[PDB]
């Protein structure tokens, strides 16, 4: 228990769902929270640390380059563009696209992660686990930029769960959501969720700890108000995930 | 009755640039939208300097949520923006406040700028 994963070091402010706008984050209160970013250094979607070596994404923000030396991962940031000094800066090595639906991407890195109280990893789920329909839950992430005030601060909102039988009823959804995605949002009183970037964490408290339970979708993963957001069901990946790890 | 201001692009042109501010409130606890009539601001730097300051606009927001409270309105306390605070060109181009939250608008041409989204508030006591 010196840093186990979904435990943040600083307690998280915890925003309120519906807050218009979302909340600038405690910072470090999010520490698995991560920054793919180019070579030469723009911040372009999210990512979530799961190991010292390992980083959860989206399929999609890799779409440009295959080569793995052109990503390069921010730890332990809550500015975007001016970066902090304790700010961790390391390279990608090998890329690893999940086969069956190819949404999200496992990257690994160069050399490992120093786990600080700002840098630490979320926990996965239990395979094929399938979150209770109005949990609460969290996105955090960089998605916003039309602000004009905390502009660069990473920031959180609150989605409780939406049961995919829900998430797909002719007002929502409408029947794109597959087994292998969850939904988040308000379906009522409910505001814009576009917070977490493509590739964000969606992680849900449990008991004691923060577990990633989805993958904010490139595109789907920023909805409008009382329209539900979709993530991939990490759960239905960790089997892979855990493979993956265990066999590089 | 509110009525709110017309786009940027339509409004018409002026000779002195000015901030149009159309924003609306959201009460902390039951989120619920405040509307307010739109107001503007003069400029005059780079009146209010073409170098705002967030506390000053907040400040302005206050003065004119308090100058409208009718018979069945209740007081307003603002708290912030709410990050969905915004302030455009006519064109759409936004313009971002620095760490000390002051933003900084053009000095030519001349033009008006608009500050739209929400401020986070409560019910004064």
């Amino acid at each position: 228990p010196s840093f186990d994963c979904g435990k943040p070091q600083v307690e998280p402010k915890k925003c309120p769902g519906r807050v218009v706008g979302g909340c600038v984050a405690h910072p470090h209160s999010w520490p698995w929270q991560v920054s793919l970013r180019t070579r030469f250094g723009m911040h372009f979607c999210g990512g979530t640390l799961i190991s010292p070596e390992w980083v959860l994404t989206a399929a999609h923000c890799l779409e440009k380059s295959p080569r793995p030396s052109s990503y390069k991962v921010i730890l332990g940031a809550h500015q975007e563009v001016n970066l902090e000094p304790h700010v961790q800066e390391i390279e990608v090595s090998r890329l690893f696209l999940e086969p069956t639906r190819k949404d999200i991407a496992l990257l690994k890195l160069s050399s490992p992660a120093v786990i600080t109280d700002k840098v630490i990893p979320a926990c996965l789920p239990s395979p094929n686990y399938v979150v209770a329909d109005r949990t609460e839950c969290f996105i955090t992430g960089w998605g916003e930029t039309q602000g004009t005030f905390g502009a660069g601060l990473l920031k959180e909102a609150q989605l409780p769960v939406i049961e995919n039988k829900v998430c797909n009823r002719y007002e929502f959804l409408n029947g794109r959501v597959q087994s292998t995605e969850l939904c988040a949002g308000h379906l009522a009183g409910g505001t814009d969720s576009c917070q977490g970037d493509a590739g964000g964490p969606l992680v849900c408290f449990e008991k004691d700890k923060y577990i990633l339970q989805g993958v904010t979708s490139w595109g789907l993963g920023c909805a409008r108000p009382n329209k539900p957001g979709v993530y991939v069901r990490v759960s239905r990946f960790v089997t892979w995930i855990e493979g993956v790890m265990r066999n590089n | 009755m509110i009525a709110g201001p017309e786009a940027l692009l339509d409004r018409p042109s002026v000779n002195n640039s000015q901030l149009v501010v159309s924003v609306a409130g959201t009460v902390e606890g039951t989120n619920q939208d405040i509307s307010l009539k739109f107001f503007e601001i003069d400029l005059t730097s780079r009146a209010m300097p073409h170098k705002l300051e967030k506390a000053d606009l907040l400040k302005a927001i206050q003065e004119q949520l308090i100058a409208n409270v009718h018979s069945n309105d209740d007081y307003f306390e603002v708290i912030d923006f709410a990050s969905d605070a915004t302030i455009t060109d006519r064109n759409g181009k936004v313009y971002f406040a620095d760490k000390d939250g002051s933003v900084t608008l053009p000095t030519q041409p001349v033009q008006e700028f608009l500050l739209s989204g929400h401020v986070r508030v409560r019910p004064y006591k």
